[PDB]
């Protein structure tokens, strides 16, 4: 099977993602830088 | 908290920012990872291997097949033999079989006739179990790809292959059948757990 | 005769007729399959399945 696919031509088409994912990705990575700044500045009010 | 939330995002945020659009490592290390997972799952469902076990429905082609084998008896016992016209036909054979001669034993191919006569119809029960077994099949193969939902054009290509290939192993599976029974009727073994002597 | 050992030749020999010394997609799927040959195998000899 797995020969038969790569096989197929166009393989930048073939695993093309669906848009969801592309908004899943960029959320999280928001989502990520956020939670660091978040606690980074917990740290410095704690002192 | 904000400690516990970076350690759940992190594992894949890791990946996500470096991302690229151009790049053929990622698209073939998502294709080597759909295929071990597609594979994962059918044989989970057909063959009951590994430790993910469904505990609510039966696994589908594993045991809705393992019931196609128990149903096959089934049709093979709706035959409804006439018995009358069996005795007509018996009494012509034999009188045919000895012919101008009065006969002094009884004759074998009486025997031969009759059983050759029903061995025929056996072939339709036989058509039927290879056409239950591949609607099964096609459907288990549907279950396992809603898994690649995330990827348009694999789910289709994926379905396409390997539905095409359990087609085309109709033909061959087919012949094989109808051979084993040609076999059955090409030769009359009585010295087989049978009524010797009688 | 011949023709069943010719049988065990056409598998193979489809590949190497078409050989290129440089040829990336030929490389590219010959290490797909040797990825998951190994994980398969190595699966096999600790878990026992198969």
């Amino acid at each position: 099977l797995l020969a038969n696919l790569y096989s197929c031509g166009d393989q930048n088409t073939l695993m093309e993602e669906s848009a969801e994912q592309a908004q899943r990705r960029d959320e999280m990575l928001r989502m990520y830088h956020a939670l660091k700044e978040a606690l980074s500045i917990i740290g410095n009010i704690n002192t | 908290k904000l400690q516990s939330q970076l350690l759940s995002i992190e594992k894949e945020v890791e990946e996500y920012k470096n991302f690229r659009p151009d790049d053929p490592a990622r698209k073939t290390k998502a294709l080597l990872q759909m295929v071990q997972q597609f594979a994962v799952d059918f044989e989970k469902r057909i063959e009951g291997s590994g430790d993910q076990i469904d505990t609510y429905e039966l696994s589908g082609g594993a045991r809705i097949n393992r019931i196609f084998h128990e149903r096959f008896p089934f049709e093979l016992v709706k035959m409804e033999f006439d018995e009358k016209e069996l005795r007509r036909e018996i009494s012509y054979a034999i009188k045919n079989i000895h012919g101008i001669r009065t006969g002094l034993f009884t004759p074998d191919m009486a025997f031969e006739t009759i059983v050759k006569k029903q061995v025929k119809k056996i072939r339709e029960p036989c058509l039927k179990c290879v056409d239950m077994v591949i609607s099964e099949l096609i459907s288990t193969v549907r279950q396992c790809t809603k898994k690649l939902q995330q990827y348009p054009r694999l789910r289709e290509e994926m379905e396409r292959i390997v539905t095409t290939h359990i087609r085309e192993r109709e033909g061959r599976t087919k012949e094989q059948v109808m051979l084993l029974i040609d076999i059955e009727l090409a030769y009359m073994n009585t010295n087989h757990e049978d009524f010797i002597g009688f």
